RNA sequence: CGAUAGAAGAAGCUGUUGGAAAGCAGCGCGCAAAAGGGUGAUAGCCCCGUAUUUGAAAUUGUUUUCAUACCUAGCGAGAUCCCUGAGUAGCUCGGAAAACGUUAUUUUGAGUGAAUCUGCCCAGACCAUUGGGUAAGCCUAAAUACUAAUUAGUGACCGAUAGCGAAACAGUACCGUGAGGGAAAGGUGAAAAGAACCCAGAGAUGGGAGUGAAAUAGAUUCUGAAACCAUAUGCCUACAACGUGUCAGAGCACAUUAAUGUGUGAUGGCGUGCGUUUUGAAGUAUGAGCCGGCGAGUUAUGAUAGCAAGCGUUAGUUAACCA
RNA sequence: UUGUGGUAGACGAGCGUUGUAUUGGAGUUGAAGUCAAAGCGUGAGCAUUGGUGGAUCCAAUACAAGUGAGAAUGCCGGCA
């Protein structure tokens, strides 16, 4: 279809873009996005999480209780995990795999796919740093454009190349919205957003790099 | 990953597995045996399909 | 798939409880038997001990090798049939390197082989050539180089 | 990461508890012997299901032949009665509660007099 | 180009209950800063801090340049001139390291012991040719791990049974003279603003009184479970052979999470607990005083098998490494 | 139609608990949690009301369990 710029007040253009029909496609791979949706949801685990086992534990190693004439477990340990001493024999570990092998053209399957149904979402609109430089990083402008835009409950997000800094200074006083560079977004974090705004220029390098 | 040598050193993988192997009563001397059986025990063997399973984890 | 809603499709299948009782079903059991070594934790006999008995290997005989020592040389075979899936004449590492076939930062001799016959003239180089390899080449009236 | 379940723990006990009640002793104050208490009650229960119902049926069985000797006549053969001749589906237990109605197994018994 | 005291640092009123509004609702502002914290519950407008702009007497880490050193640094013609790391390489008896349990290679506890670039050593015994280098003196940043730590930041880290034993004055106390073992407990309130007054008694203590929103906020101090100990509404039991309950159930007292309503039961029928092994315990097989909290199949690497998915038409895939 | 007895063991379907980003909500006009009740589920559970408590929690979808407690002459504490 097409797609237009919207100003800060409100005001839609007359003469909209038209979207290519290579930035399109035909095909629904969900696993690989899922996947994907996956690893970077394991990205959030520093690793923190550890207790003493059995020979980590600073206690004596004599026997509390003696083989015979007591009527207790033999337990030559002074604590142990079914005791209140602390501790797990196995407990947590912080040597977890974290790792996910990948497949580069699953990935781009994934990555492209995404691209494309945001696209035909129509949640995509046209920005370009005609604006960016207009602006002053202040976000009372960018309270306008919310206010013009009526979207609060979706972030919005700015797939940026340039990065203008009256631009970046935005979006964090409004935790609504948000600006991230083209290549550094995912999967995850693109329909955690499911509002964009994309530049002009940037719509022939992602159809070309697919 | 380790691959155990005291089971390699007489067991060879050959094509859609059938790991072949030598005949035994023979490394030592068959001095009490048939010469049907010796020219037929110098035909190679195969492990059975347990064998088979036992070798395949073994290695 | 959103923020609220991540349902799979066919993933995350059962696994199994071995300390839930048995209203969970194989509780201390744990499916492993009662009262044997085998059940005890740790046990599981080496895949060459059989708990007593002469292991096999034990009672077979070993492999003598010629090639002690020493390796075979690493000779890339070119299948016949599915290099005439891809068509190419005057081949060499110049063209193998793009066509995935031999490495891009290392020299490997190359082998020829094959069975199904063809018509059309080539150029082949290869450090191996086979009988009926060279038959089925020089009847399809191509230029093989064995590499000299 | 600590995971603590003494709260559901306890309301799993708790509920267990609740299940039954009503013993002489320390048994309805406990949850282990609660809980055995319970399994025992369900087993009776089921036994009930039982053999109350083959109880019924012998109750029955003889509360008719006490009767039915009052008037001149064994169980084994009126219950015949309306077998071989009078092919009737009246049941023991409705005819027993019959005998106590005025006037109504008087024609009972008259009419398997075919 | 930094650190070690520091300065600036922006955006609110009204009404309601609420102890308290900061919540809620109406009207605004504004954020390089809507990260955080506490301030009477749920505070962007209470504050700082925050991002940022800055500032440093003096210690003062790192980098660059200059003056000053240091060695550094070309090609030719000869001469068997002298020399290029001596008990050296090696050989022999027992070893050690090399993937090797002693073999090519290093060394020797012992003995013996050469050679001179032509020569010597190396080329998993050795040797011919040939290839490389000329051992038998020394040193070196870079990519090498770690934190006793000074500091900033983060925790699918834990929250007084956990988390280092170590949130309280914990290595405390205590014990064995001594090796060493080695625990326990925190939370008032909102600010003690600690119960003034009055009374019993020797006072402790307790009770009315009052403050305090609240004394279900009284110092055993956020809340305060059950087992356990008692009290009382009703039910019955002091003629009763009983895994002490179940299915019913007269009678007694009721009216509910409104449902053939419930509590209890004189009596009728039946009525030797659980976990584990042994063919097999009602078991005098064993373990349990009771209750509450903790409490035992997880992690890495690699493979196999199952399911599914992606991809491919000579496949998938990047290890390591770098932003 | 076989059935729905079946240990070992094979196999299947699940429930709840917390935090992880949610769509959302309630709460000094009472949240978590506690006690009781004369509810719904075959069940893992969920209510609803009443009482304390005066400040946090949960409904629905995937993630991970130091996750779900009946014995271990199981550990500690308290009470006999």
């Amino acid at each position: 279809a097409k797609l237009k710029l919207i100003k800060i007040d409100g005001s839609f253009e007359t003469e909209p873009v038209k979207l290519s029909p290579g930035l399109i496609a035909k095909e629904l791979k969900q696993q690989p996005v899922f996947d994907a949706v996956l690893v970077e949801q394991a990205s959030w685990r520093q690793g923190t999480h550890s207790i003493l086992t059995k020979g980590e534990v600073r206690g004596g190693g004599k026997k509390p209780y003696k083989q015979k004439h007591t009527g207790k477990a033999r337990q030559g340990s002074t604590r142990n995990p079914h005791f209140v001493g602390g501790g797990i024999v196995f407990g947590p570990k912080p040597n977890r795999n974290y790792s996910l092998k990948l497949n580069k053209k699953a990935h781009t399957a994934a990555l492209h796919t995404v691209w494309s149904e945001k696209l035909a979402s129509d949640n995509t609109h046209l920005v370009d740093q005609n604006l960016f430089n207009k602006t002053e990083g202040k976000t009372k402008v960018m309270m306008q454009f919310l206010k013009s835009a009526k979207l609060l409950d979706k972030n919005v997000l700015f797939v940026v190349n340039t990065l203008n800094t009256n631009l970046e200074q935005s979006t964090s006083n409004i935790k609504n919205v948000q600006v991230k560079h083209l290549d550094k977004v995912s999967v995850r974090d693109l329909m955690l957003a499911n509002a964009l705004l994309v530049e002009k220029e940037v719509l022939k390098a992602l159809e070309g790099k697919f | 990953m380790k691959v155990k040598s005291a089971a390699k050193k007489r067991f060879k993988l050959t094509k859609s597995g059938q790991i072949k192997r030598k005949h035994a009563y023979t490394s030592h001397l068959a001095p009490h045996k048939t010469t049907k059986q010796k020219r037929h025990l110098r035909k190679q063997g195969t492990v059975s399909a347990s064998d088979f399973k036992r070798i395949g984890n073994l290695i | 798939l959103n923020q609220l809603k991540s349902v799979p499709k066919a993933r995350n299948h059962k696994t199994k409880t071995l300390g839930r009782g048995h209203g969970s079903g194989l509780g201390k059991t744990s499916g492993r038997g009662q009262k044997g070594q085998k059940a005890r934790k740790s046990g599981l006999t080496r895949p060459g001990f059989e708990g007593g008995q002469t292991p096999l290997y034990r009672r077979l005989p070993k492999f003598g090798n010629a090639r002690k020592g020493f390796l075979k040389q690493e000779w890339v075979v070119l299948n016949l049939n599915k290099i005439a899936k891809l068509k190419l004449d005057k081949i060499n590492r110049a063209s193998l390197i793009e066509k995935q076939v031999i490495s891009a930062k290392s020299q490997l001799p190359i082998k020829l082989i094959g069975h199904t016959k063809l018509e059309k003239p080539l150029h082949f180089e290869v450090h191996k050539v086979s009988k009926q390899a060279l038959k089925a080449v020089e009847n399809a009236n191509g230029s093989v180089k064995l590499l000299e | 990461m600590r995971i603590k379940g003494g709260k559901q723990t306890r309301v799993r006990r708790k509920k267990w508890l609740k299940q039954a009640s009503g013993s002489f002793g320390t048994r309805h104050a406990s949850y282990k012997v609660a809980k055995q208490t319970v399994i025992q009650a369900a087993k009776y229960a089921y036994r009930d299901r039982r053999n109350k119902k083959r109880d019924f049926r012998s109750l029955w069985i003889l509360r008719l032949n006490a009767a039915l000797r009052e008037q001149g006549m064994t169980y084994s053969v009126f219950i015949n009665l309306l077998k071989k001749h009078n092919i009737e589906i009246n049941r023991k237990v409705l005819s027993e509660l019959a005998i106590k109605e005025p006037s109504k197994f008087n024609l009972i018994v008259q009419k398997v007099k075919s």
